[PDB]
């Protein structure tokens, strides 16, 4: 909803703090952590499919660590 | 919580007098916020010394403190006949408030 | 240079909402704050009155925190102090004070030389 | 003087050229400027105000729905018509219920049907637009006087504050005993406006920029417009149900102020209330100091017998300060202070309260300095009673190199080209600093703009992945200037 | 049939009596009485402190704020066992029947 | 799950990790909501106080 | 906050229509496209990366479609 495009990549950044500095610079690791934390099995097929594809590992991890973040 | 400066204190006119404080880690012995008023009895108290020990404009540089850890103290030199009022004090806290001392009574004779 | 003073009070009732006001000169209102203590007669001056700015922000007293109110009026450049619930120690003389503002409005710390001018004082009776 | 123990504050020492300086100068910190003579100043921008804003654009929060009406109509014959759909205050769905002899049409198909319900708003949030003229910042100027009970107070009048605006010009400030000091502001090109939109909840308010103000999935409304009741996206707060092949209801859509609250990340808060006070940002001072007295020049120097009557604190940045009293006569005076190493031969670590003084009485006077990196004598007077006063500056040798560099990067991470804007006329360095600097941060701003915290660390990551694996000398410049400065860009965002 | 209530949330919330504590650098940390009740929200932080804050030993002296949070929008969140849930089905023939 | 006057029906282990402050399903005079973090701000402006 | 993780992929399913599809069964794919034509040159150089990072074309798209994805 309105709730997204959390006006965060758009200059305007001073030394004064924001709204949510230090309450928004990390919700989204949290909220990827209890995700895995809560559904392991999509992660497991990330890591089957990122090794399948990729033919060097740097690409392998890109593509699991990619393939992780897109699902909420 | 409050502050315990005695009853009244009197001297002879020409001697040092002392007014002591003894505050709480909280209001005097953490802070430089302790400011000393005087009282004549028909008029309001006017601001009589700042921070510690600096001083207001006007008032003729005798009247010296100091504070030496939890009691915060007003020397005065040179006792005249013009300082028989109620010395008053105050301090601020860390919790926000302003608070003040008991009351003492300063005569000359 | 700098005057405050009161408005004067004769005679209240116990329960009843006593109310003294304060009209401020040679400053500019909004940029200083406004204290109010008082002293029964022949006693300890007791803190009554909050931190006031140009919003008008209040900070509870831990004695009168459920009993008083405070208001102010920019436009009048005065300052209400409205004390009700009124018991028989309730009577004393009413101070006013000055103390300067933070100059970014908000206002907590205070300033090293508060309480610089005071007015005059006016006395209220209850019976 | 009002600088002092307010964290992140910085020296400028130089007018060289004619009798200037460039000074760059947030809301946060505060400036201290040096010379050879020219007593050292403290500059502190206090306010920011919008004085005319013009509304832009009237966002819905909470809205609410009456008057719902449906209407329906037998298979393979039309849409359902309805005198609401007229009227733009009510909200419309087509969708296809199935109908029968049960439902008595006739026909056994999948009829048509609408849905009707007016938009009425209750909670609005409107953003306004402001000129890049008639707004007023308010800087305040403070010298070391070293007066008493005058140091790092927020309060006091001890110094002028000026109001800057764009249509004013030199703006000469008398301050007294020191002169008059002018400065050449330049606040139109200070914090960017024609870009910000001043958004306003019931009591809050932000500052975000247009071209996110503008695209929200709220129901909007034009600023302009009185009886403000055709709101123009009135489907994104509803929600029309059809949940089986019956008929549909709809729904209003809750409120979304503490939705938004989170969509306000990274924005910085104003404060409109009474008056469109800013309080983030900066500006560029051009500093003049051709018109500056000393007060303390043709003083003679001192008898003796100075008293410290306030123990001396270092600060941060390495900078003590002392509170001494004179005790004796002649009152107008200088003060003999000077800090010099052991054994008494050189005269090291200088003064930020230069040419002290003694005046009018015996109030206790406030002494700046700094020490040097070791153990330091500390001379308060003429040799009848002086005043060694030992004290130890600890580190202070290698470690305010990379102290400074952090602020300096820092700097030019908050600022943009601007912080090449902090010294005075390099020429050959500074101007060609600050264009290949302003190129690159043309280059850089248009990348990375909507990536966030992360993401700007693992692109990061990958383009000196890239260039740790590449050929070629290729290597290099894809390291150094993109690598770990995007890295360090990473790790300095989200203030 | 029988729900019984497993958590509620809240959703619009109220803060009153903002009370705040800050203390001298070196001197470790503020606290208040506050801060142990449970109605009350506190986090730890830290200020500049000096002389003109009337402190000394110009440092960053720790802060509190506590506030009194209070719910007026509740959700609750009900939750039923297997038993008790009643179903219902309409058993029709086709009867040739009018209407 | 159940708001003022809508209801939905949705599982346990999502209904459990909202971030939201909660209460147990005796009230009670409550005034004891767990994560209470999750539903207020704390700001602090250039250092200064909070 | 509380409107991510909005309980999508959770079984659950039956024949009634849900609280939101035809609303949030496109409102990615809307934010994202509003998202690249309002910052396009992360676009450009994440297809830049995207050609960089990959051998074959199948992952090359793969990691432009990802990277594309994971920003907000
Ligand atoms: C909070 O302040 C209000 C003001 O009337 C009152 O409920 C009470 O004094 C305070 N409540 C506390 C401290 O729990
Ligand atoms: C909306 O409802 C009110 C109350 O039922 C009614 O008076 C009004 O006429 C309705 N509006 C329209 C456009 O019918």
């Amino acid at each position: 909803s309105v709730a997204l495009v959390p006006h965060v990549g758009m200059g305007l950044e001073t030394r004064t703090e924001t709204w949510m500095s230090s309450e928004g610079a990390w919700k989204h690791a949290q909220r990827i952590e209890t995700w895995i934390l809560r559904h392991p099995g999509f992660t497991i097929m990330a890591a089957i499919l990122a090794y399948t594809i990729g033919t060097t590992h740097f690409q392998r991890a890109l593509i699991f660590i990619l393939l992780t973040a897109v699902a909420p | 919580s409050a502050l315990t400066q005695p009853a009244s204190v009197s001297g002879s006119p020409g001697q040092s007098i002392t007014i002591s404080c003894t505050g709480t880690s909280s209001d005097v012995g953490g802070f430089n916020y302790v400011s000393w008023f005087q009282q004549h009895p028909g008029k309001a108290p006017k601001l009589m010394l700042y921070d510690v020990t600096s001083r207001p404009s006007g008032v003729s540089s005798r009247f010296s403190g100091s504070k030496s850890g939890n009691t915060a103290s007003l020397t005065i030199s040179g006792l005249q006949a013009e300082d028989e009022a109620d010395y008053y004090c105050s301090s601020h806290t860390s919790r926000g408030t302003w608070v003040f001392g008991g009351g003492t009574k300063l005569t000359v004779l | 240079e700098v005057q405050l003073v009161e408005s004067g009070a004769e005679v209240k009732k116990p329960g009843a909402s006593v109310k003294v006001s304060c009209k401020a000169s040679g400053y500019t209102f909004t940029s200083y704050a406004m204290h109010w203590v008082r002293q029964a007669p022949g006693q300890r001056l007791e803190w009554m009155g909050w931190i006031n700015a140009g919003n008008g922000n209040t900070k509870y007293s831990q004695k009168f925190q459920d009993r008083v109110t405070i208001t102010r009026d920019t436009s009048a450049s005065t300052a209400y102090m409205e004390l009700s619930s009124l018991r028989s120690e309730d009577t004393a003389i009413y101070y006013c004070a000055r103390d300067k503002v933070d100059d970014y409005g908000d206002y907590w710390f205070p300033t090293l030389w508060y309480f610089d001018y005071w007015g005059q004082g006016t006395l209220v009776t209850v019976s | 003087m009002r600088c002092i123990g307010i964290s992140n504050r910085d020296f400028v020492e130089g007018v060289s050229g004619g009798s200037w300086v460039d000074i760059v100068l947030e809301h946060g910190s505060c400036v201290t400027t040096m010379a050879k003579n020219k007593p050292t100043l403290d500059f502190e921008l206090i306010e920011t105000e919008a004085k005319q804003p013009a509304t832009l654009r009237k966002y819905c929060i909470e809205a609410k729905l009456t008057n719902t009406t449906t209407d329906s109509r037998c298979p393979t014959q039309g849409e359902p018509s309805l005198n609401e759909e007229q009227d733009k205050r009510f909200v419309c769905k087509h969708s296809m219920v199935d109908r029968g002899w049960g439902n008595g049409c006739g026909l056994f198909g999948k009829g048509g049907i609408v849905t009707c319900a007016m938009f009425t708003c209750k909670k609005n949030m409107k953003g306004k637009v402001v000129q890049p003229e008639n707004l007023e910042y308010t800087i305040v100027i403070t010298p070391h006087s070293g007066e008493e009970h005058a140091v790092g107070n927020d309060t006091g009048k001890h110094g002028k504050e000026i109001k800057i605006t764009p249509q004013s010009s030199i703006t000469e400030a008398e301050l007294t005993g020191y002169g008059t000091v002018t400065m050449e502001c330049s606040p139109r090109t200070g914090l960017d406006f024609n870009e910000m939109v001043l958004l306003q909840m019931e009591n809050k308010a932000w500052l975000v920029h247009r071209q996110w103000f503008l695209d929200l999935p709220l129901p909007w409304l034009p600023g302009a417009d009185t009886q403000g009741s055709n709101w123009i996206q009135k489907e994104t707060l509803v929600t029309f149900k059809n949940p089986h092949a019956k008929k549909q209801d709809v729904v209003v859509l809750g409120s979304q102020e503490g939705a938004m609250h989170t969509a306000l990340t990274g924005a910085t808060e104003i404060q409109m209330s009474s008056g469109n006070l800013l309080f983030t940002g900066h500006l560029k001072c051009r500093l003049r100091m051709d018109k500056l007295q000393l007060k303390g020049m043709s003083y003679s120097m001192c008898t003796g017998k100075f008293k410290v009557v306030k123990e001396i604190a270092e600060t941060q940045h390495g900078t003590i300060v002392i509170r001494v009293q004179y005790e004796g006569d002649g009152s107008p005076c200088k003060i003999p202070f000077e800090i010099m190493d052991l054994e008494k031969r050189h005269v090291l670590g200088r003064l930020i309260t230069v040419n002290p003084i003694v005046t009018e009485k015996d109030s206790p006077v406030n002494i700046e300095a700094e020490p040097p990196f070791g153990d330091s004598y500390i001379i308060i007077g003429v040799e009848p009673g002086q005043l060694k006063l030992n004290w130890f500056k600890k580190g202070s040798s290698i470690g305010q190199m990379i102290e400074t560099t952090m602020r300096g990067a820092k700097r030019m991470a908050i600022l943009g080209d601007t912080a090449w804007d902090f010294g005075s006329l390099g020429g050959v360095f500074t101007s060609i600093g600050k264009a290949l600097h302003q190129v690159f941060g043309a280059i850089y701003g248009a990348a990375f703009s909507g990536v966030s915290w992360i993401m700007k660390i693992l692109i990061g990551v990958i383009i000196t992945w890239i260039g740790m694996n590449s050929r070629s000398t290729s290597l290099s410049v894809s390291l150094v200037l993109v690598g770990v400065v995007t890295l360090y860009l990473g790790v300095m965002v989200q203030a």
